[PDB]
RNA sequence: UUGACCUCGGAUCAGGUAGGAGGACCCGCUGAACUUAAGCAUAUCAAUAAGCGGAGGAAAAGAAACCAACAGGGAUUGCC
RNA sequence: AAGCUCCUUCGACGAGUCGAGUAGUUUGGGAAUGCUGCUCAAAAUGGGAGGUAAAUUUCUUCUAAAGCUAAAUACCGGCCA
RNA sequence: AUGGGGGCGAAAG
């Protein structure tokens, strides 16, 4: 319902383009924990994987 | 339905309440009545007697109307009657201070993304009233650190032309010099009282008129006569 | 449900929903007063869950207030600030507990709930009768709420030896040189 | 000119700022609405 | 009903102005040559545009007229019609008092010329030395009186106002068109242009007491090497930037300015003495109110040797050394 | 050159930034997709192009 | 045409409430210097005194996002 | 109305808050001792704090960002003795 | 009723 916030559509465009280590760091860089930009990265990924599955 | 009407009414609002709060400085005012209007705001035009049911006078002593404008000066004088992308200016500090942490080998082009990839981002601005806008960027302006380079950056490059001349340097260092000079006109010893007689036992300045004055008393006589003993032994 | 519903919402601030519906309000409480009241809570779900309820003496008040700092940094945040002046404002109720709602880049925005100790609904209700006893007056000036404690420190742990059950009063206990009768 | 008071003016500004602003989906379909019969 | 008819006469009067005007550049544009039958309609609307120049500037449209007069001001054949126009336009810049007039022709006239790959006849330069910014008891009523000393007060208060802008804007433009002036005076030097050194010198030398210290060393120094090029004619070139440098340190304000802004003459006195050899052999010596831009190297060498010789100031210091 | 000097004194380039190059004496002026990136940033319409 | 809802107001409308004093002890904000020592500087005085805000007969704290490494303890407070 | 017991049924727990960077202030306490401001900004077999060279980050112990509560404790002021 | 020290700077500061 909400949708994503803008550092999360940067997110989302660099996992499509296929920079997922590029993704990672800026999750890095905007969260400030490896955890925490791994989980980010795996729940916008298990986004992209829903919207392709549903489209 | 579109609101049209009620758009332009509260622009018109808004602009005066403009005008006003600027006009009541005198000086907005002063500025509005010197400055010139521009030709880009031009362009466009190529670029009941009620009655009832029942020689002249003025003889001006010598058509006569063509032949006084048509003998005028001019007519009489007249014989026989080059040309053929918007530029990127930085005028802003936070600008300036970004463009010196580009040149320097502090964040690149994928940082600048990654930064501008922020909460500020994705905001509409395109078909937002005047009012609203302004607010927005009034109370919306991120703050960042600003370098003294930037600063110094920004002020050769807003340095007018004649902004320092000779003369005003000169006749400037004449102002200083005559203010020290004022300051030195405006600028333009100690006895000694013995505690006895009517100066005996006073609580404050005794009838002695003079800027400084010092008590005195055999008591200061030994503690003088002891310091002056102490000062020989370290020498 | 819509509380949950709420929450997590409200956990998803940059969200592009949340962020349209912050930016519109945040224009709105510009144009309004510093200290305003509020009718009904922007975040019902925070103000119930801090303990608002819909009777007669409770009330909400949104207060603007300036961001920044004194290069001296000021000791009690400007959410207290909020609190003490919605205090002070309204002399007559008791400050329960105050909550975020706006943010812009000059000031923060605060909803405090506030409760009538001198209404009938609240004196006969018990769980807010407390805050009709005498001791609790102003407690946002001494410090007594959320943002009072935890500024004070007041937690339990080795962290926390120099704050906890009172800095001053663990200074004095410290500092006083105790002499008995038979030394 | 006249001036308006200053609820009127913030409830007209709001009208004026909703047909405005672009709406997010979630409210754009609450902007959509059913009809009479 | 009176503020209706005023603004319909003033629209009309606009709109048959701007007519007047595109009738104007038409008929401007027209080719000149015709039948022997009087003065040609081309110079007819030339006379028409000088007049409006020197009459209403103020007025809308300005631009208008000063481009019509630039295209008259760039196409180099000296005639009737080109003197008319310098006449205008130096009776524009020695008339302007506010500046936006100014200001505006500034502008025009050195695109013109940054167009034209500085091809001028010398007249649209001698136009930035025509700047001058770069240089009975009747009865009252009860009610009257007190409205009347309402207006004074707040006449004074707009007058000191006013006062304070019109200073901040009078410097404002004189900045700007400073700007405009020595950025041509300077392209025109990059680019050499021969024809154009006299004027382009003039001009530096007569404003560089207005523009600032710094840039005035950097003229001194510019001066410098240019004098270099010409050694790596040029006998002319050479002496008109010596001449050019003395005169700069002639100026009071450069003269009181000499220690503490380190200026020095040195370079340019060994290069007389060493050129005068050279200017002595040479064939071109006599093939030829200005103080620069003088077409005969022996009144420029004549100018070189009064200056060091005999400096207006401090006459008796001059080294025995160097004048013997 | 002197005339270049002065030149940009009365009108300094569009990438000027008052920093010296630490590669070449030269002074250090931006690009134009510098500057685009300049604006981009400082408006926050597009962060991203595509 | 009428009537609701929402928001914002008025009333010498009905009923209440806040101010100030006190401040020994209590809860917060703010906050020195004299002094001591050290080549110098941090430090000490002192998270004190002065100033400001807020309660009571006590106030505050308080029922572990604690202590621990135990064979475990078990809200807070105070004495050794 | 209430307590226990049993189970082929369920079991919801506090967000501009943690946390990262940084400036100030403070403490015996850069695993930042706590607090404040500022920029970014979370998780759900989760999170916090400890233990440990023992071979991987195993083990131990609690649930933060909501709230109330007498007593033992302080007292140069109040009514007294 | 108002202005109050110093240095830097063309003032604006």
């Amino acid at each position: 319902v909400a949708g994503l916030a803008p550092y999360e559509r940067r997110v989302i465009e660099l996992l499509r383009n296929g920079k997922d280590k590029r993704a990672r760091k800026f999750s890095k860089k905007k969260l400030g924990t490896f955890g925490r930009a791994k989980r980010k990265c795996e729940e916008l990924q298990r986004i992209i994987a829903e919207s392709r599955r549903a489209h | 339905e579109d609101g049209d009407q009620l758009e332009r009414e509260l622009d018109a609002m808004y602009e005066h309440y403009k005008e006003r709060k600027a006009s009541q400085d005198a000086k907005y005012r002063a500025k509005r009545a010197r400055q010139e209007v521009d030709d880009e705001e031009w362009e466009g035009l190529s670029a009941r007697l009620e009655e009832d049911s029942s020689k002249p006078l003025i003889k001006d002593l010598s058509s006569k109307r063509a032949r006084g404008f048509f003998s005028q000066d001019v007519f009489q004088k007249i014989p026989g009657l080059w040309e053929e992308r918007p530029n990127i200016d930085i005028i802003t500090a936070e600008a300036m201070t970004l463009a010196h942490q580009l040149a320097t080998g502090e964040k690149t082009k994928a940082d600048l993304i990654d930064e501008g990839y922020n909460k500020y981002a994705f905001k509409q601005k395109e078909g937002l009233p005047d009012w609203f806008l302004e607010d927005e960027a009034k109370h919306d302006k991120p703050i960042k650190p600003i370098t003294k380079e930037a600063a110094q950056a920004i002020k050769e490059k807003l340095r007018a032309l004649n902004a320092r001349p000779i003369k005003k340097v000169a006749e400037a260092r004449a102002r200083r010099k005559l203010r020290q000079a004022k300051k030195l006109e405006k600028l333009k010893q100690v006895k000694v009282v013995k505690a006895t007689g009517a100066n005996r036992g006073i609580k404050g300045r005794p009838k002695g008129v003079k800027g400084r004055y010092k008590m005195v008393d055999g008591r200061m006589k030994k503690e003088m006569r002891a310091l002056k003993r102490l000062a020989k032994k370290k020498r | 449900g819509a509380l949950k519903y709420l929450e997590e919402l409200s956990k998803k601030k940059q969200s592009d929903v949340v962020r349209f519906l912050l930016r519109v309000r945040c224009w709105e409480y510009r144009q309004l007063n510093v200290i305003h009241r509020a009718s009904r809570p922007s975040r019902p779900d925070k103000a119930r869950r801090l303990g608002y309820k819909a009777k007669q003496g409770y009330v909400i008040y949104r207060v603007r207030v300036r961001r920044g700092g004194r290069q001296l940094k000021y000791q009690r945040s400007l959410r207290a600030t909020a609190e003490e002046r919605v205090g002070r404002r309204c002399s007559n109720l008791r400050v329960l507990n105050s909550y975020w709602v706006n943010q812009d880049s000059t000031y923060k925005y605060y909803e405090v709930i506030l409760v009538d100790p001198n209404h009938k609904a609240i004196r006969r209700d018990p769980r807010i009768n407390w805050i009709c006893n005498p001791v609790h007056k102003h407690r946002e000036c001494r410090g007594l709420t959320s943002t009072g404690k935890k500024s004070r420190g007041l937690n339990k742990g080795h962290r926390f030896n120099k704050t906890r059950a009172g800095r001053r009063k663990t200074w004095k206990r410290h500092n006083t040189l105790s002499l008995w009768r038979y030394r | 000119m006249v001036k308006w008071p200053e609820y009127i003016r913030l409830q007209r500004q709001k009208k004026i700022l909703r047909m405005r602003l672009k709406v997010p989906p979630a409210i754009a379909q609450f902007q959509y609405t059913l009809d009479k019969n | 009903k009176e503020v209706k008819r005023l603004r319909t006469y003033e629209q009309a009067l606009v709109a048959g102005y701007h007519g007047y005007l595109k009738t104007l550049a038409t008929y401007a544009a027209s080719s000149i040559p015709e039948d022997r039958k009087g003065e040609p309609i081309s110079s007819i609307a030339f006379t028409c545009a000088c007049e409006l120049v020197n009459a209403v500037p103020h007025f809308n449209f300005r631009g208008d007229l000063l481009r019509i007069l630039v295209k008259k001001l760039s196409t180099r054949k000296i005639d009737r019609d080109f003197v008319k126009c310098r006449e205008a336009l130096e009776k524009l810049f020695q008339d302007d008092e506010e500046g936006n007039a100014s200001q505006e022709a500034v502008s025009l006239l050195s695109k013109m010329m940054k167009a034209r790959e500085y091809r001028v006849d010398e007249s649209v330069l001698n136009l930035f030395l025509h700047l001058r910014l770069l240089s009975k008891w009747e009865f009252r009523t009860k009610k009257q009186r007190k409205l009347l000393k309402a207006e004074k007060e707040a006449q004074k208060v707009m007058e000191q106002a006013d006062a304070t802008v019109s200073h901040e804007e009078r410097e404002r433009i004189q900045s700007e068109i400073l700007k405009m002036v020595f950025a041509t005076y300077f392209r025109i030097l990059k680019a050499r242009v021969p024809h154009l050194m006299g004027a382009v010198l003039e001009g530096l030398a007569k404003y560089a007491h207005l523009i600032n210290q710094d840039f005035f060393g950097d003229l001194l120094e510019a001066l410098k090497d240019l004098i270099r090029d010409t050694d790596r004619d040029t006998s002319r070139e050479s002496l008109l930037c010596t001449v050019t440098a003395f005169a700069l340190l002639e100026g009071q304000d450069a003269h009181n300015a000499r220690s503490d802004l380190h200026l020095d003459l040195s370079f340019f006195i060994t290069n007389l003495y060493r050129s005068l050899l050279s200017l002595s052999l040479n064939p071109d010596l006599e093939l030829g109110n200005n103080k620069i831009n003088l077409q005969t190297t022996t009144v420029l060498l004549l100018r070189c040797l009064t200056s060091v010789l005999l400096p207006p100031w401090n006459i008796r210091s001059v080294p025995p050394i160097r004048l013997a | 050159d002197a005339l270049q000097n002065l030149l940009d004194s009365i009108e300094v380039p569009e990438g000027w930034t008052g920093l010296t190059d630490p590669n070449t004496g030269k002074p250090l002026n931006l690009s134009r997709d510098e500057l685009e990136l300049i604006r981009k940033v400082q408006q926050g319409l597009i962060p991203d192009d595509v």
